[PDB]
């Protein structure tokens, strides 16, 4: 019968950072979850800068003097300055352009590597502390040279706004990082989502590649 | 082109003339604008690299100086020893180092007065004068640092001289007001500005356009860093006034090198005080642009406070801007009595026994330099000048202390394993090509280690490869050059690592150079290319030694 399902994608803490809901029938909607990958980073690792920020909690840090609400005081005008020099993280406007162009660049990028639901063999890979992959070759999707896939993985992760249309939202302070997660053929035969189900996703850059972990989870309630 | 020449205060005395001239507006101007847009409370840092390349220069100076027996300017040690060309070179990097710190102390002293009484000339500047060219020229001409120099200027045509009594007292009120910044610092200020994150990323002004870069002890990353240091290396520079004055000394070529590196050490310790009290004091992205240390006493509750630093800094401004303008004309006479500039800046007056128009020509230039010209862009432009003759002069050490005493076909066992216990011509010229092979290829990593740095952190294979096949042949060279015999000839000081430190100092320098934006790039090859011109039309026929 039609319940009102719901889609909830969660912080490495499993607490609901995002979510999307439809009246359906059981197992037969599928949408393109686009949470940002700053919502998986709220309460997450110190890296991304959010350690500390509540599940739906607003995009830190001060407005870009170049976003559309104008020059106000205080505004900060890294959001044009040259993005080497920062961090790709979360807590700032800038940082989320920084983050923004790791994520887009073909030589950088971000790789996600399945969690529990994965099989005995890819448990070798590593715990949640090493994000489920401590070793080379344990990304089944996300966006990178190699462009990693796996047949039995639930979900692909991709980015789901161009570095133009991401610029734009991250000089306006709002969170500008959304990734589109589609279901797998494999993920949708799936029915444990309602137990929910975790990856860790690390991004490709020189040094300890700084990740974190989120999940995806489904409810169901009576329409 | 290769023509060269055939050539009482105590060690205390010749410390406070260099911390008199070192100490100025690099720290008390120049500190916040770096603190605030280079680099954050990492300029503390900042000034650390800067004082160490400082200290490698001046350390080749204590050799450079030791070699010839009349103490004077690099230009004339340059000239004494390498050559005519080189020397031509020393000589204009000299020339500029002087003119631009005259101008650029000149306009941070005229921006300070101006504050301390509610800048109403700078006002009127705006209302009567504007530029119009924000990209390359200055927004507000400033027409009280003008008056400055003519006046100074005026001072020095009709023989008024170093007074070293005022010196002292004056350097004495500046490091008193030095060490009362540093312990107010240490006492309203706190670490947590060290600390800052994006919940502090607000300046409770109505500023905007505000730079909060990451936070933290280093909010602009190590690039930052060092850009800063190639700032803050404008702070070290004055401490030549001590070989450059030629007064009579108790024992020159001794004291004249400790008394450069206590000078750099003393001028060190009050910049990393000072800095480190200014960006505890006040957040690095909160310090006022117009007055830095001043407004972060204001922003601690200590406004009157004000009032000490306006005194300090105008003490020091005063003493590090006359450490320029004095030696300023006397290198132009120096080159205009040898022949390599017009012999009419060597004319000396009947009346006042001075280089008038010498004197009078850089007193004009320095004053349009600063009527035109931003702080930031003097400085830069003088950083880059100094720069430049503090590595031809470490390149002149290196090369020399293998040549023989002075009055192509080559082998290989020769060059890698000489025997001779004394250098050769032989040697000579196998360090010279050397020097300049060692030159060149520093060039090429530095300019790869900026121009290709996000290359170099790409990874891409031809800048790797280049980077490593620079360095690895860098290593070669100093290797050749490490195997050539000293010349045995005793010096009254040496450089302790004289094939590395040398080569170090070398690196360190360009490296810094590399640092500089464009425009001042610009602005320094124009100038050397002016030099070169006066040079090849004119000091070449009219040198004395022809
Ligand atoms: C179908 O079901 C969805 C989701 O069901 C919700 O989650 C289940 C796990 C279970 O707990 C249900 O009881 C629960 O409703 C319904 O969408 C939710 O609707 C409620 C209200 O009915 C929203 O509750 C919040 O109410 C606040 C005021 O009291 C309001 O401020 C909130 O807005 C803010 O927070 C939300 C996230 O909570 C954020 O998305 C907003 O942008 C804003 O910041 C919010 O309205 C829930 O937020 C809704 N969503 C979720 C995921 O819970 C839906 O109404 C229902 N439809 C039908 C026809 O039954
Ligand atoms: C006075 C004697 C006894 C000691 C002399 C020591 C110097 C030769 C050392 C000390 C610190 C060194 C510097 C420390 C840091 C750097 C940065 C380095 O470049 C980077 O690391 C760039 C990184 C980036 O791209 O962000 C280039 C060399 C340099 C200038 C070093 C050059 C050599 C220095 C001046
Ligand atoms: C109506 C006009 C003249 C108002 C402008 C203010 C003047 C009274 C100022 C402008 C320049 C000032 C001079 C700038 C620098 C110095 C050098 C200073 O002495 C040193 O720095 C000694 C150190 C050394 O010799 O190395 C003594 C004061 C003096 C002459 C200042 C005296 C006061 C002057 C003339
Ligand atoms: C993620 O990508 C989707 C797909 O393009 C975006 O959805 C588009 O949104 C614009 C403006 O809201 C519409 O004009 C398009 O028709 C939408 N396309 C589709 C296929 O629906 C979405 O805006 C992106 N961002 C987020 C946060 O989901
Ligand atoms: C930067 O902001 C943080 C948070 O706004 C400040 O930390 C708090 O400061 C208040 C003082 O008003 C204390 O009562 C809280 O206990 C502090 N909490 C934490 C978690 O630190 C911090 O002091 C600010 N730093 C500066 C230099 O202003
Ligand atoms: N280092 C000097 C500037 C150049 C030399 C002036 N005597 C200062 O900080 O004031």
């Amino acid at each position: 019968q039609v319940y009102n399902i719901t889609w909830e994608v969660t912080n490495g803490d499993r607490e609901t950072v995002w979510a999307i809901s439809g009246n359906h029938p059981l197992w037969t909607w599928w949408p393109v979850l686009t949470p940002d990958l700053c919502m998986l980073a709220l309460s997450g690792p110190p890296h991304w800068g959010l350690e500390y920020q509540a599940p739906y909690s607003s995009p830190p840090g001060p407005p870009c003097c170049s976003g559309s609400s104008g020059s106000s005081a205080g505004c900060s005008r890294d959001c044009d300055e040259p993005l080497t020099s920062l961090t790709p993280r979360c807590n700032t406007a800038w940082n989320r352009l920084k983050l923004d162009q790791v994520t887009h660049k073909s030589s950088e990028g971000f790789y996600v590597c399945p969690g529990s639901h994965r099989p005995r063999e890819a448990k070798s890979c590593g715990g949640p502390d090493s994000f489920y992959c401590a070793s080379w070759g344990c990304e089944t999707t996300g966006r990178v040279y190699w462009k990693p896939s796996s047949s039995w993985d639930y979900i692909t992760v991709d980015n789901n706004l161009t570095t133009s249309q991401a610029v734009q939202v991250c000089k306006d302070n709002k969170w500008c990082n959304p990734l589109a997660i589609q279901f797998t053929n494999a993920g949708k035969q799936v029915t444990s989502w309602t137990t929910g189900h975790y990856w860790g996703l690390r991004l490709y850059v020189s040094g300890r590649d700084p990740g974190l972990t989120f999940g995806i989870r489904l409810r169901y309630q009576n329409l | 082109m290769l023509r060269r020449k055939v050539v009482c205060l105590n060690t205390y005395d010749l410390v406070a003339l260099g911390v008199g001239s070192t100490l100025g507006a690099g720290v008390y101007v120049l500190a916040g604008a770096v603190a605030r847009e280079n680099a954050g409370p990492a300029i503390v840092i900042s000034f650390l690299i800067a004082a160490l390349a400082s200290v490698l220069a001046g350390l080749c100076y204590g050799e450079f100086g030791a070699r010839v027996p009349k103490t004077g300017s690099a230009y004339l040690y340059s000239y004494v020893t390498v050559g005519e060309l080189w020397a031509f070179i020393t000589g204009w990097n000299l020339i500029l180092s002087y003119i631009i710190g005259t101008s650029s102390v000149a306009r941070a002293w005229s921006a300070t007065f101006d504050e301390l009484i509610g800048k109403p000339i700078g006002e009127f500047s705006r209302q009567h004068m504007a530029l119009n060219a924000p990209g390359v020229l200055a927004q507000t001409p400033d027409i009280f640092a003008v008056i400055i120099i003519i006046i100074l200027t005026g001072l020095l045509t009709l023989g008024v001289k170093e007074s070293a009594m005022v010196n002292k007292i004056f350097t004495c009120i500046n490091v008193l007001v030095l060490c009362f910044i540093v312990v107010s610092g240490f006492v309203k200020g706190s670490i947590k500005n060290w600390q800052l994150t994006e919940k502090n990323f607000s300046c409770n002004n109505n500023d905007t356009n505000v730079k909060y870069g990451e936070g933290g002890f280093m909010p602009f990353g190590f690039s930052g860093v060092l850009s800063g240091a190639a700032t803050c290396f404008y702070a070290f520079v004055g401490f030549d006034c001590i070989a450059t004055t030629g007064e009579e000394v108790k024992n020159p070529q001794k004291a004249i090198p400790v008394g450069i590196v206590a000078s750099l050490l003393i001028c060190f310790i009050a910049y990393f005080g000072v800095s480190a009290a200014l960006t505890l004091m006040m957040p690095y992205f909160c310090l006022d642009i117009d007055s830095p240390l001043p407004g972060a006493f204001k922003h601690q509750g200590w406004e009157e406070a004000k009032y000490a630093v306006a005194i300090g800094s105008l003490c020091a401004l005063s003493t590090s801007l006359l450490g320029s303008m004095f030696p300023m004309p006397r290198v132009i006479y120096a080159m205009a009595e040898d022949g390599l500039l017009f012999k009419f800046l060597a004319k000396i007056n009947n009346r006042t026994k001075t280089p008038v128009i010498a004197t009078v020509t850089s007193g004009a230039i320095a004053a349009v330099m600063a009527f035109l010209f931003e702080l930031k862009d003097l400085v830069d432009l003088m950083s880059i000048g100094t720069l430049l003759a503090y590595s031809l002069v470490a390149a002149c050490v290196l090369v020399l202390r293998y040549q023989p005493e002075q009055p192509e076909k080559f082998s290989l066992k020769s060059i890698l394993s000489p025997k001779n216990v004394e250098p050769s011509k032989f040697s000579g010229l196998i360090v010279n090509i050397s020097a300049g092979l060692l030159a060149a290829l520093i060039i090429t990593v530095c300019i790869v280690a900026v121009l290709g740095r996000e290359a170099l952190a790409e990874g891409t294979l031809w800048a790797v490869f280049v980077m490593t096949g620079s360095v690895l042949l860098c290593m070669l060279v100093t290797g050749i050059i490490w195997r050539q015999p000293e010349s045995k000839t005793k010096l009254s000081f040496k450089v302790p690592f004289v094939p590395v430190l040398p080569v170090l100092s070398i690196f360190v320098n360009i490296y810094l150079m590399m640092q500089l934006d464009q425009g001042t790039w610009v602005r320094f090859a124009v100038w050397m290319l002016i030099g070169f011109t006066i040079y090849f039309g004119y000091g070449i026929w009219h040198s004395e030694e022809a």
